[PDB]
RNA sequence: UCGGAGUACAAAAAACCCUCCGAGUGAUUUUAAUCUAGACAAACCAGUCAAAAUAACCAUAACAUCACUUAUUGAUCCAAAAUUUUGAUCAACGGAACAAGUUACCCUAGGGAUAACAGCGCAAUCCUGUUCUAGAGUUCCUAUCGACAAUAGGGUUUACGACCU
RNA sequence: GCCUAACGAGCCUGGUGAUAGCUGGUUGUCCGAGAAAGAAUUUUAGUUCAACCUUAAAAAUACCCCAAAAACCCUAAAUUCCA
């Protein structure tokens, strides 16, 4: 059965090199997201 | 072994008939039931035989 | 998916292997004792004690009371031991214990109870009945001194008032007597208050009696602050609680703001806050005595309402909430014919245009 | 063939109301085949082992101890065979009351 | 429709084949060969 | 329930068994 | 159902509707539970009461009965000593 | 009898070396249905720690564990729920030790 | 036709000419009432529980029990009872009140929704190759074979599928 | 077998516009939203319902949903219900 996928919390623990790689601030998180859809919702589940 | 269905009639004078399964090889049955028209504990006897 | 427990399992302490070597209880009473011991521990999972009103659970009780009496433990133990040995020394005690015929002097048992553990028992009755909650909130006291209230019905009839008792206002129409043991070196304050029965304010209480600066035992010789008033509950709402409080005060304190006049039938004047009143004079008074009784409505309440306070007597009623009904459907499916009677307004045939 | 009568629909036994759901008196909280959830406070028991709310309020699910009826011989025998450190734990369904029992209203002043 | 475990190697979906191909093992390759190093 | 930390709180059959050289 | 009769050209009704159904003026249809006269000795008292109870009809059944019923039976009726006269009208319906 | 990957079938002991034992056990292991090897304790630990050093000396940042557990590019629509445990090294009854 | 377990591993649901147990009732007395909130479940018909309120009895006395308890059962109409009840291997078990064979003398409406022929999918069966030496061959695995096993390929036979007609 | 070129029972007329769950056909333009199966059934070539969907009309909460919660020997991906 294909169902929804649980995502473990270990994935979103950032390494100290990730801030240097992606230009993020290790102290202050940013305030607002720019979100832009790339792919299509076709061939993807209804949720 | 088979059972018989017997109709029981009230001894309180009021007409009330209720059916009871009873074993065939046993004797005539006499029970203590409740009559909803007399609201008392009424002795009932086996009167007729209906169903095998 | 499996998660980790937050703390110990209940049965993980005992060993699964070698079941024959582990001792068993063979008594259902032993299980009853063990289970009632186990149910009182604060487990980390959701419990009945968490959900069904344990009244904040652990509470830091502020104690506003007299010091406990300092009694020498070793001397007390040895005199109790010697009294017990002289009690088992007798043979007639063995005879009365064996032949199922022995009586105890319950009056002497009551006296030693009043001296020994009566304070702690009256404290737990006051905690159960919520005397501390509606007078001093989280604060509590041990009723150290013995205290006796009695109402004189006639020549010989004398109706006592103990902790949590039930006295009809016909007995309590007149002023009571108060008995307690004290030497002439201290000052006392007696205050009878009705905790529930205030009409306008739910958080306030009535004064029914108040006498201050009592020299020793003698209540009558003390200065009279507020007059005695007979108990007046409502006809509908019964069982109002009336509490006698006794405070020990060091200095002689006079009140100019708490003084009440001679007839004083105005319930606007008879409005009390025992919390704020003890806040006013915390440094002088310490509560030592307490005795409270329940009181319901009788025919003698009517004269107190009409003749004394000039009242039309209010009558209340215990009204339950109306029964729940769902939202009415246009087409009910598999429902009795009486389903319309649940939502019918009145049992009267109404004709709109006919 | 050799195996017959394997066709039978489900009896829909299961849990109906969760923790936090508001129920009234008479609502069936759960139905069960064997004793899976036991009735607790303000939860009745029908003869088909269904659990129904006795008072109007909020449903809770709780773990407590099992002290069975002494007239139940198999249960008290299971109690007798337990070792001394062991206590039985089961789950229970409760309804905390929301509405009070009643109120006092002034109907007539005389 | 075939079973989950067969004997005919169970030829894969193309996205899973791309997954296998991108996640093949690659060895560490040093900058200078240690044999003809000193 | 399986996923809860309170799983197996009702386990009793491992404590009572009911089924020489 | 004869939608157009051969004698009068009107819409007939089915008497099997009338012989076991009752129509209230709110559109609700009343009926008996099935099997209330069959095998009373075998069934429990609660089941006997449940079969002795009157029941209502839902939307699809009520519309089927209204379609198979002519307009004579949908009239307003004022019988003397009618037990269903109290049940004819609907009240407190917030839809 | 069902046999999974990594299950020992016949275990031999004695006072002699591995070489002749491997020499006559390769003929046994060849004729089995699944692929099989004649292994010793040292050889088994050698290939196990070889698998570990290959896994920790992965050069590419992208691996089956990181993709499948975090659900990268919606790969769980194609992958099996068993593949979270199998980590791509097992597909059906076939196990490839070069997979990492 | 109905029930129990797995299939269907954790709320429910969930099929097969899938794998296994059963049911078409016995035993006993505790002979098990009336009314009515609110619910489960369900296309409909059916099925299940049920607090409060009356009456019976300790004078504030409503679960019939056991056999895995779950299944132990049948709708209208119609017949007999007569004051309130009953009647079906209607077992094809949502049930036509009562009806069999054969047609190569056959007919019509259709179907590749469905078989025989061929084609196609698969290679159980069939046919080819190789891996392995226990053993035959007076010694001697491989001159000629080669048991127990492995692996790959072909689409000649009989199937299996029912995809084009 | 033969009974006026078709005989398991002639031909013509009438009933007759016989009835077909079966096959075929169904005639102008443009726009809006738009459906793949749970239950019974002499029933699986069809019907009658439920779930979906269309046109209007009332309302107010709808999906996503952190905790907390949902069984007893062992049990994965995960489900229910909720701010
Ligand atoms: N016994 C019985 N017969 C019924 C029932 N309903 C219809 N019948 C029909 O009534 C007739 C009884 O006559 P019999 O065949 O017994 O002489 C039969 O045609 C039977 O099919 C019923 O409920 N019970
Ligand atoms: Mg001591
Ligand atoms: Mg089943
Ligand atoms: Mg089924
Ligand atoms: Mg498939
Ligand atoms: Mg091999
Ligand atoms: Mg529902
Ligand atoms: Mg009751
Ligand atoms: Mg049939
Ligand atoms: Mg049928
Ligand atoms: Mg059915
Ligand atoms: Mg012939
Ligand atoms: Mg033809
Ligand atoms: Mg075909
Ligand atoms: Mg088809
Ligand atoms: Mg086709
Ligand atoms: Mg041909
Ligand atoms: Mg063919
Ligand atoms: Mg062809
Ligand atoms: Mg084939
Ligand atoms: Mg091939
Ligand atoms: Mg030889
Ligand atoms: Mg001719
Ligand atoms: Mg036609
Ligand atoms: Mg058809
Ligand atoms: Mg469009
Ligand atoms: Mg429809
Ligand atoms: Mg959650
Ligand atoms: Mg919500």
């Amino acid at each position: 059965k294909f169902t929804r996928s649980r995502i473990p919390d270990k994935v979103f623990q950032p390494s100290p090199e990730d801030h240097e790689k992606y230009g993020g601030d290790p102290q202050y998180p940013h305030k607002l997201h720019i979100v832009t859809r790339i792919k299509s919702t076709k061939r993807r589940p209804y949720w | 072994s088979k059972t018989i269905l017997v109709k029981m009639m009230s001894q309180a004078g009021t007409g009330f008939s209720f059916n009871t399964k009873r074993s065939r090889l046993r004797e005539k049955l006499t029970l203590l039931h409740y009559d909803p028209v007399v609201k008392k504990k009424v002795l009932f006897v086996e009167q007729k035989k209906i169903r095998s | 998916r499996r998660a980790a427990p937050l703390g110990p399992m209940p049965n993980e302490d005992i060993d699964v292997s070698d079941l024959e070597r582990l001792k068993k209880y063979r008594s259902f009473d032993r299980y009853r004792r063990r289970a009632e011991q186990e149910a009182r521990k604060p487990h980390w999972w959701r419990t009945y004690r968490e959900h069904f009103g344990e009244e904040s659970g652990p509470k830091d009780r502020v104690d506003i009371g007299l010091p406990p009496p300092k009694v020498s433990r070793t001397q007390q133990l040895l005199e109790r031991k010697q009294a017990l040995r002289e009690l088992r020394a007798n043979v007639e005690e063995e005879r009365a214990a064996r032949l199922q015929t022995a009586r105890i002097p319950l009056e002497a048992v009551r006296a030693e109870w009043e001296r020994t553990c009566g304070p702690y028992h009256k404290q737990r009755l006051a905690e159960y009945c919520g005397l501390y909650r509606d007078l001093f909130h989280g604060a509590t006291f041990v009723p150290r001194v013995p205290l006796h209230v009695a109402y004189a019905v006639g020549e010989d009839d004398l109706m006592p008032v103990y902790h949590g008792n039930e006295v009809t206002p016909t007995e309590a129409a007149q002023a009571p007597e108060v008995t307690y043991e004290a030497d002439e070196g201290s000052l006392w304050t007696l205050l009878l208050t009705n905790l529930d029965g205030h009409l306008l304010e739910p958080d306030a209480e009535y004064v029914h009696w108040l006498v201050t600066n009592i020299p020793g035992n003698r209540v009558t010789e003390g200065q009279e602050t507020c007059p005695y008033l007979p108990p007046f509950p409502a006809r509908g709402s019964g069982f109002h609680r009336f509490a006698f409080l006794l405070f020990k005060q060091d200095k002689r304190i006079d009140f100019s703001g708490d003084t009440r006049p001679s007839p004083c039938y105005q319930l606007a004047q008879r409005t009390f806050h025992t919390f704020d009143f003890y806040k006013k004079h915390q440094d002088a008074m310490t509560p030592a005595g307490l005795a409270f009784f329940q009181c319901r409505w009788d025919d003698s309440v009517t004269r107190v309402f009409h003749q004394l306070l000039d009242m039309r007597e209010p009558v209340f009623e215990f009204v339950r909430p109306p029964p729940y009904h769902p939202k009415q459907k246009r087409f009910p499916h598999r429902q009795p014919l009486r389903y319309l009677d649940r939502y019918r307004d009145s049992h009267e045939p109404t004709y709109g245009i006919y | 063939s050799k195996n017959l009568g394997g066709k039978s629909p489900g009896k829909r036994f299961g849990i109906k109301k969760m923790e936090g759901h508001y129920v009234h008196a008479g609502n069936i909280l759960a139905t069960q085949r064997h004793f899976r959830w036991h009735p607790g406070a303000h939860v009745g028991l029908g003869k088909n082992k269904c659990l129904y709310a006795l008072e109007e309020g909020v449903v809770r699910y709780t773990k407590e101890v099992y002290v069975p009826n002494p007239s139940n011989s198999e249960a008290v025998d299971l109690v007798t065979r337990l070792p001394q450190g062991a206590v039985l734990y089961k789950t229970f369904v409760h309804v905390v009351p929301a509405k009070p029992e009643g109120t006092f209203k002034l109907v007539a002043m005389l | 429709g075939s079973k989950a475990v067969t004997r005919h190697r169970r030829v894969m979906h193309f996205e899973r084949q791309k997954l296998m191909a991108v996640t093949e093992y690659i060895p560490p390759k040093p900058t200078i060969n240690p044999r003809c190093l000193p | 329930y399986r996923s809860k930390p309170t799983h197996g709180i009702g386990r009793y059959k491992h404590l009572v068994k009911a089924q020489v050289r | 159902v004869t939608y157009f009769s051969s004698r009068k050209g009107k819409r007939k009704t089915v008497k099997a509707v009338i012989y076991r159904f009752l129509r209230l003026h709110s559109g609700l249809w009343l009926r008996r539970k099935a099997g209330y006269k069959k095998k009373l000795w075998k069934k429990t008292a609660a089941r006997k009461r449940r079969l002795r109870e009157f029941v209502f009809c839902n939307k699809t059944q009520s519309k089927l009965l209204d379609k198979m019923t002519t307009s004579f039976w949908k009239r307003r009726n004022w019988y003397a000593d009618d037990p269903y006269q109290k049940y004819q009208d609907r009240t407190n319906l917030k839809v | 009898t069902p046999v999974k990957a990594g299950r020992l079938i016949v275990e031999m002991g004695g006072r002699c070396e591995f070489k002749e034992v491997q020499g006559f056990l390769d003929l046994v292991a060849h004729k089995l249905p699944f692929p099989a090897k004649a292994v010793s304790r040292e050889t088994l630990e050698k290939m196990r720690k070889d698998q570990e050093e290959r896994e920790r000396n992965n050069q590419n940042p992208w691996t089956f564990e990181r993709i499948a557990t975090a659900n990268m590019l919606g790969i769980r629509k194609v992958l099996s729920p068993y593949d979270l445990t199998h980590k791509g090294r097992y597909w059906g009854k076939f196990y490839t030790p070069e997979r990492v």
